[PDB]
């Protein structure tokens, strides 16, 4: 997706870590509202005590995963959902699954094929989720004002849909920013109840949900940067004594 | 060992007198390690240690990888997120075996354009140049198998483009393809087999190693003047030379430390930003993405596969001349490995008498035009083939193949070079 | 005297036969196993769609296209020439294997309605992107950007071939066998 | 001359392995 | 596995072969008998023609596969059996697989632990198949008629059974030969019907199953007696010119 | 090389002229090849070449049958009947290398009492025998991961009995074997890093075997006399010397293809008598089989660790000494380590200095006893443990020790030595006379 | 007290390559340790009015077999016949019971009526399910791998088995019933 | 006396390695 909105999350950088609350609020936001359409078959629901994570206590997780019921293995047949499960797969075929959403999308790109903007701005995967929630405008672009498709809707931010021939162009591409998405736009303003009296707009959800995918997609980014400068740390201080070695030791050569 | 003059290893120690008159293994390692270096190598000299971190690296990943992954096309997928979700340190020995292959790569194409530049496939180098050119083959074949084995989109459909290369070889390519695939499509025989052969490719590749370090020991090095160490005496060789322990040792084991400082950095803050996002979706046959883009040390290969389209004069004359036994199918698949085996038999296209090229004022241009082209090959393979990239990829495949063919053949027969130093200890003492 | 090497010749003989037919089953091996060979043949039948879109089937390990074409499409004027094709067989396993590259020869049906496929392309396998995609209306493959016209007729880039279409029949007005 | 009783050696070892082999194949011992 | 009767196989010893005609036979009183429980899950339909097996004509074995209920293991759906399927699962829940039973089950031993007899008489796995079919007496032991487990039946072949009490002599050790299986005795006298008009007595059918139950868990037995011939006579072959040239070399030196 | 006088190779053609003038890699085959060998040897050295040829056959069938196994639990079983019955020679290749394994074992014991009886440990080759023993360790490590991964009952058993024995060991124990097993019982993290390993050391075990082959062309064969070649001149040399090409490539060649005939025989016509016929029925974690047996080349070792109860009287001493953390569980593990250790021991322990058993009278008898000790303690493991065969697996366990421990250093104090010939070239003369 | 400071440098930038090296092996073995599996906690109840008496029922639990019987007369009988100083162990390994207890077939029996006997079907010695069926010398159970006896009540009487067979954490709960995990 | 710089040295540059890449890292 091109021309995503470059959202600060507080997981950027090499420093950066998750706030457990804004998890706390996206599996809320998940929960309700998501979990309709999209799975998680990736995610052990046990993961949301555990650290780095959401955190939460285990008697919670408990009580969350008993909301669910599966085919278990050995009953074959409907049994309440235990934290050793898995969340479920998508109850719409349609719908994607989201376990890895964050990581399988891009929203920066180039310049010119040259991977630099990557390279500052990283993937964009959590700030392309938000630019799609985000991204259903008003008002459709009036280039195909009678003539869009029923079964779908203009998201300024997808780019894989849908056009109709009116917006299409032959000549170049296509007139429109985005593209006509299956997705029913799924946010509204104070549609979830944030028990902590948070802000429940739009924009604010769509934050929470996208940081708590971001933390569905990597749950371990916190150990990966702590290993990081761990290892860095380890190979600065060999790099040093290393230097002095060598130059110690070549100054008799001469 | 060498055939420069040098001392011998001596058993000394009561321990040492016991074994070397029963199996002289320390003797070995010795010479192994003291051999006399030329002294005025320089900073591309390092690579080769590095690549022996980066086989080392892969090895004990994939040791540690096979622990867990199931190769099987309902499992895999899943496996490799219990490997990054549930294994102890998983995310971090997976996100090092795949960066890692990178790491391998870049490490080889500075170690062969060095050697392309210092003339090192120069006569009496030609084995030690052609065993790098079979390790180079088998890194190919392992990275592309293991890059197979995730099973996301890019796995699926790179198995499946990759194996259609097979089927493009006239009369029997069908046969080859479907051995390959073990039926008439990618699926779990395919990734099986994959994973057996990725599983024993990096031991084939160590013992070329081994074969590739006893072929370069038994020419002795070459370095950035391309003269020789004085046989003569131990007088003159040790003006020369250094040994190898400790001076290029702690040389190389320093370069490697700080740059394993990077590959560390990036490995923690930014894992993802050389692979694609598309293999994180799972593989499904009955869709493509649209962003099929090989991984970027191949993107060369792929670009001269790309260049050769139908309405290409050469394609047109070929398929004529073949009388329709070559097509623009089978002529790009040519091409693409006509790249590789133009470069294997540089020891004999480059009729030059000049060893190093920083003495050779017409090849310097060449040389540089051949590294910009191959950046150029690298970037135009992650192009679409629109214009001007079609023009811009056809432009940079042509003069690959020219510099190789035409280039070096001819400015051996027409270069005026510049004269080198006496000796290495004078080229030594003119830079301190 | 050369009876001497008339015999080592012959024990190296007895070596290199137990040795070549000791080579030949660790080959072989990888050849189709005998699952994959059954699944070479199989029967189904597929239902009706609304026109101006495309279906999508799995057999043999690979996609069926089913495309029921617009009039922009079923028409295109049958503006291409047979002269002006890269390929000029039909590539029909319903016709003759003289069939030409011609607009009702690629289709199914009559009226040039409905059009069945390989959604594979001939160059190297990957499936063409539809909609209208590429500069020939049709299909655009994303691996190596061989375009395919309207009637599934390589246009442009690296692909020999038409796309193939299958052994194909209409079951009833509204479903389709394959198989 | 020469040749032909090196090269009839090995082709005599060829032929006699896969003989005696097709003889069996007729599995009446 | 019980001491069995050494029944004369056509399929023993280097040269034997299976009988097509026995092994339809087999095929045909397992599915009118066996198929009712036991399952074949490893045997895929098709090798029903294949060839040094029954060698059904493929149409047949089309029309055998369809009277199996499958549920399809990528649409969900029932179906008509196919070709391409496998056996079913055992329907009777502790009925074993007879998939590989024939070389599941040793039926000679020793003497003195040794294996000599195994290695004149085989692994006797069909004798052992034909001598539980045979095994059930038209009444049972002498001893502890009082005392039979319900819902078994005594089998003079069975050896991990279940023993009354009364029949253990005092070191916990069986006095019967055979011990009480859960199997009922499956086959009775002209229980299924031969087109040919070949012997249907309980023996008759033992046998055939018997047979067909060895071709079950060996299909490539044939091919294997075959690969087996042709690299004997390479290898002897090679043996004897190598040791002519063995001799002559060694001739040279003595 | 070897000491012994040699002619050097020299580059013929002129692409043997460059070939060798930049890698010496012609010289090395050549000078490997052409090792001047005993004129003596007897048909008991043709066991180096019969394993360097079964861990080939091992290494090209599973390269190839990893091809079509897959190492999961839902599947594994499934694809080893896959294997069976769906690949082209599938059958074959299966019964080749589980077959092959047997063949790797047997040559390996032959290989070894050559070794211990013809003196072939002794110095300068202690270097030899430890390599060997290395690679020994290697292959019982490499068959038992082989065996765990067709997933039958025999495989899940004797993973379980088999990752126990680490959990005997007293405080580390059961952490080494929760890290071997990856949890609490064995599973399919058992299966898979199993699977793993058993791919990889198959390369060790080769790479072994170069230092091993290393190992004995710097000190040169033994043979049947003990008695040196002479070093003193290529005269005498060639005396007592053939090169090993042609003349023992062809005798050890033509015997490798006599015990491949009867190998092929066995896979063609009775590929399952070595089987335990249990492994034909799937895992079932919840039933133990009526009667777990290792396969036949674990069995002495076996019988060793079951010789060893809370009963036995060194047992219980042991047990007084430490205050009970060798009870006899742990007891029975240290036994069945150190009866292959104390083998990896006898360069030290036999203190006598005549090296061919031939001439030494005595040690023959304690040879021959050791000899139908291992076939005793092979056919006792796999008896019941009650009556008599505990007294009979006691007492083959005792003499095991007592052999490597106590005869072999008293017989070289008492022993009355044979005088062997003078030289090779006489004990050849006077048998080819 | 010249060549100090190049030991000292030559020996510290050894001493750093061993730490960095020490952390760069670690993950390689630690990968080994129990990962998802670790989720060792569980509970499961099974319906104990089923098993007649001299009835064995299992169940699975931690990846391996739970043992129940409704134990006979003559288990109970011969039970308690063993003095305790007969025993090879004399402790009572039961969890639900304190630890210390005296291996007696009071502190091995599940409710105080002695009817009921719950057990790790798991032997003691290297892992092997033991055989019941009033199978062994001592009626109770053999242990197939290594010949280990166990009596009526689960206790080590002969073989190489160190203890008795464990009894985990099992109340009925329910007349009808035995909860665990 | 000898290996006074030796052992020191080690556990000088060991000791260093695991102070700055724990302590700086954590907090
Ligand atoms: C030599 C090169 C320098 C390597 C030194 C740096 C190694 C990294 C050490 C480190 O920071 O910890 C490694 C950390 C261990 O896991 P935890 O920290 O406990 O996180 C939670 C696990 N569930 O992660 C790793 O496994 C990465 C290191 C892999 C070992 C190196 C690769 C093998 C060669
Ligand atoms: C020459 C050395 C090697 C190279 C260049 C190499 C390359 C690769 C690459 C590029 C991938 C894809 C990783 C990804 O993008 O997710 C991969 C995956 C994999 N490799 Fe290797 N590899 C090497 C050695 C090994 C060895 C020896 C093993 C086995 C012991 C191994 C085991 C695996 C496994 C199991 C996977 C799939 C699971 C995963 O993605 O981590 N590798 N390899
Ligand atoms: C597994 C990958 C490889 C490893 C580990 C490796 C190792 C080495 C080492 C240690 C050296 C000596 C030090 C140095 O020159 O840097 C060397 C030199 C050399 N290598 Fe490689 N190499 C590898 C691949 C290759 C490849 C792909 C090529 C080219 C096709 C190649 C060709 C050469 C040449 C020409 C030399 C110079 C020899 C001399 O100076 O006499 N090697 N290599
Ligand atoms: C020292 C050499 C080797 C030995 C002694 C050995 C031993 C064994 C044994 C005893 C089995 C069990 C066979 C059975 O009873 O079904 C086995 C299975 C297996 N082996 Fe090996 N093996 C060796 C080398 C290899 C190698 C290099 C591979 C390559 C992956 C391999 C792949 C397999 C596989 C996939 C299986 C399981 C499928 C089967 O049962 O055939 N083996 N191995
Ligand atoms: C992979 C398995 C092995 C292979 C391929 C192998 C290979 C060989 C070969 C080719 C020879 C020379 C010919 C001969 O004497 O038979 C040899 C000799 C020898 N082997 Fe091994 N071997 C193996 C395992 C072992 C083992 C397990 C031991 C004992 C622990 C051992 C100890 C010896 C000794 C002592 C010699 C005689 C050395 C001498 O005469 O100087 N080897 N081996
Ligand atoms: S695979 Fe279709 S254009 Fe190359
Ligand atoms: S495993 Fe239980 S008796 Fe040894």
């Amino acid at each position: 997706g091109g021309h995503v909105e470059d959202v600060p999350f507080s997981f950027e950088g090499p420093f950066g870590t998750f706030d457990q609350h804004q998890l706390q609020r996206g599996l809320q936001v998940y929960t309700e509202v998501c979990a309709a359409c999209h799975g998680m078959k990736f995610v052990p629901i046990r993961s949301l005590s555990e650290p780095g994570g959401p955190e939460l206590p285990e008697d919670q997780v408990r009580a969350y995963a008993t909301q669910f019921t599966v085919t278990d293995e050995e009953t074959g047949e409907d049994r309440e959902g235990k934290p050793t499960d898995h969340f479920p797969h998508s109850a719409l075929e349609n719908a994607p699954d989201l376990s890895l959403m964050a990581k399988a999308r891009a929203g920066f790109h180039g310049p010119m094929g040259t991977g630099i903007s990557q390279l500052f701005n990283g993937i964009g995967g959590p700030e392309y989720i938000y630019s799609v929630l985000t991204g259903f405008p008003e008002e459709p672009p009036k280039c195909a004002e009678g003539h869009e498709p029923d079964g779908f809707y203009y998201n300024r931010a997808f780019q894989n849909g849908s056009v109709p021939d009116t917006c299409k162009d032959a000549n170049g591409v296509k007139t429109t920013a985005g593209s006509w998405i299956a997705m029913p736009p799924p946010l509204m303003d104070d549609l979830v109840e944030y028990a902590d009296g948070h802000d429940a707009s739009v924009h604010a959800m769509a934050e929470d949900v996208s940081a708590f995918l971001m933390w569905a997609a990597e749950p371990k980014l916190m150990a990966r940067k702590q290993a990081g400068f761990t290892a860095v740390m380890f190979l600065t201080v060999l790099s040093v004594l290393l230097y002095l070695t060598n130059k110690r030791l070549w100054a008799g050569v001469k | 060992m060498s055939g420069i003059p040098h001392d011998h290893y001596e058993p000394r120690t009561g321990i040492e007198k016991w074994l070397h008159s029963r199996l002289p293994i320390v003797a070995l390692a010795y010479d192994t390690i003291m051999i006399p270096t030329p002294r005025n190598l320089n900073w591309m000299w390092i690579w080769g240690v590095v690549l022996a971190f980066c086989l080392v690296l892969q090895i004990v990943t994939g040791i540690v990888l096979a622990m867990h992954y199931t190769p099987h096309v309902d499992l895999a997928f899943a496996s490799v997120e219990h490997i990054m979700r549930n294994v102890n340190g998983g995310f971090m020995l997976r996100y090092l075996h795949a960066n890692g292959a990178s790491l391998f790569f870049i490490a080889v194409y500075l170690h062969i354009f060095r050697g392309l530049y210092y003339g090192s496939y120069k006569a009496p180098r030609e084995v030690t140049w052609i065993v790098g050119m079979l390790i180079y083959l088998a890194m190919m074949a392992t990275a592309f198998m293991g890059y197979v084995l995730p099973w996301g989109q890019m796995s699926f459909w790179g198995a499946t483009v990759i194996t259609g290369l097979f089927g493009a070889i006239p009369g029997i390519g069908h046969s080859i393809q479907t051995w390959l695939l073990g039926g008439p499509a990618v699926d779990n025989a395919t990734l099986n087999r994959f994973f057996s052969l990725h599983y024993l490719l990096p031991f084939v590749i160590a013992a070329l190693v081994a074969i590739h370090i006893w072929a370069f020991h038994s020419t002795g090095n070459n370095n950035p003047t391309g003269v020789e160490v004085r046989r003569t005496s131990k007088a003159e060789a040790q003006k020369d030379t250094v040994p190898f322990w400790p001076y290029f040792i702690i040389k190389d084991v320093f370069a490697l430390a700080v740059v394993l400082l990077v590959f560390f950095a990036i490995v923690g803050f930014m894992p993802n930003y050389l692979g694609h996002p598309d293999n994180y979706i799972e593989a499904n046959p009955l869709s493509t993405p649209a962003h099929i883009v090989p991984e970027w040390y191949f993107l060369p290969f792929y670009a001269i596969l790309r260049a050769f389209t139908a309405d290409v004069w050469v394609v047109q004359i070929a398929n004529f001349i073949s009388f329709g036994i070559i097509d623009a199918k089978f002529f790009g698949v040519l091409a693409m490995f006509g790249a590789i085996l133009v470069m294997a038999l540089v020891p004999w296209l480059d009729t030059s008498p000049v060893r190093s090229g920083r003495y050779r004022p017409m090849f310097k241009i060449y040389f540089w035009l051949l590294a910009a082209d191959f950046v150029i090959l690298t970037w135009v393979g992650a192009q679409q083939t629109t214009f001007p990239y079609d023009w811009i990829s056809l432009i940079a495949s042509a003069y690959w193949f020219a510099y190789f063919l035409v280039i070096l053949p001819i400015l051996g027969a027409i270069e005026k070079p510049v004269a080198p130093p006496a000796t290495i200890e004078e080229d030594f003492n003119a830079h301190y | 005297g050369t009876r001497r090497d008339f015999l080592y010749y012959a024990t190296a003989g007895a070596g290199a036969v137990a040795t070549g037919a000791a080579v030949w089953p660790l080959i072989n091996q990888m050849n189709p196993s005998a699952d994959v060979q059954a699944l070479a043949s199989i029967f189904v039948d597929v239902s009706s769609v609304e026109p101006g879109v495309q279906l999508t089937v799995k057999f043999l390990g690979k996609p069926i296209f089913i495309r029921r074409r617009t009039e922009a499409d079923i028409e295109l004027g049958r503006s291409v020439q047979l002269g002006q094709l890269v390929d000029t067989n039909a590539r029909n396993a319903n016709i003759d294997a003289g069939a030409e590259a011609t607009d009702q020869n690629r289709t199914l049906d009559e009226a040039g309605e409905w059009l069945v496929m390989w959604g594979v392309c001939t160059h190297l396998g990957c499936v063409p992107i539809g909609g209208v995609s590429g500069d020939f209306g049709g299909w655009f493959c994303p691996c190596h950007g061989s375009h395919y016209d309207s009637a599934g007729r390589i246009r442009k880039g690296p692909a020999p071939e038409n796309l193939p279409i299958p052994l194909a029949k209409f079951i009833d007005e509204t479903t389709i066998q394959l198989g | 001359w020469k040749y032909r009783y090196r090269l009839g050696g090995f082709a005599s070892g060829a032929l006699l392995a896969l003989a005696l082999a097709g003889i069996f194949s007729t599995g009446n011992f």
